[PDB]
């Protein structure tokens, strides 16, 4: 199982970028997908999660009203629409996947995920 | 809040307690309709004299 | 025929030369199949 991220790169502040993460290889089931980010010298930090079934989304406070997570089940792809970009959003963004089904969506903020992408750089300029 | 997913996963690990370890279960239920009984046992035969 | 859930199928094959009707004569049909279907039947059709 591989998570293949794409999109992102350089964008001026106030702009919008979309990240993609495609799941390849034989999967039994997917419970949830998530986006995390790691800014230089800082800890990796939760951004957003989406339940595969139903598509309910959970967001870090820092990205509420700005970022949207979405899923295309048929393409086995998760997306992060990153609107109103700020310098603070500069980081390597990581896709994550789990087969762990929690009744409680907020658990996806703190759950250790099983599968990780390679990371995609987002750089926000002036 | 007050809106949860009805399902939750099992924590099945090799090191888990016997109580928490997985167990495969088969329940055999028998039916008798207004129809012929097509599921019979062996009723094995003997020698001929 | 269909009796007490069992589908009884009897059959018989013969050579003939009749281009019009059934040949007049006498011959009996041995059973071939007994299906425990347990299915109601009131209509049927043929497939050619
Ligand atoms: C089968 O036919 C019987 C005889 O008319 C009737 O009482 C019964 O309702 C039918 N059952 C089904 C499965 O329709």
């Amino acid at each position: 199982v591989q998570l293949v991220e794409s999109g992102g790169g350089l964008m001026q502040a106030g702009g919008s970028l979309r990240l993609s993460c495609a799941v390849s290889g034989r999967t039994f089931s997917t419970a949830a997908m998530g986006w995390f980010r790691q800014a230089p010298g800082k800890e990796r930090e939760f951004v957003a999660a989406i339940r595969w079934s139903g598509g309910s989304a959970y967001y870090a406070d820092s990205v509420k009203g700005r970022f949207t997570i979405s899923r295309d089940k048929a393409k086995n792809t998760v997306y992060l629409q990153m609107n109103s970009l700020k310098y603070e959003d500069t980081a390597v963004y990581y896709c994550a996947r789990t087969e762990y089904v929690s009744y409680l969506l907020s658990d996806y903020a703190t759950w250790p995920y099983d599968y990780w992408g390679q990371g995609t750089q987002v750089t926000v300029s002036s | 809040f007050n809106c949860y997913f009805p399902l939750q996963s099992y924590g099945f690990q090799p090191t888990n307690g016997v109580g928490y370890q997985p167990y495969r279960v088969v329940v055999l239920s028998f039916e008798l309709l207004h129809a012929p009984a097509t599921v019979c046992g062996p009723k094995k035969s003997t020698n001929l004299v | 025929k269909n009796i007490d859930g069992y589908f009884k199928i009897y059959s018989k094959h013969t050579p003939i030369n009749l281009v019009r009707d059934l040949p007049q004569g006498f011959s009996a049909l041995e059973p071939l199949v007994d299906l425990p279907i347990g299915i109601n039947i009131t209509r049927f059709q043929t497939l050619l």
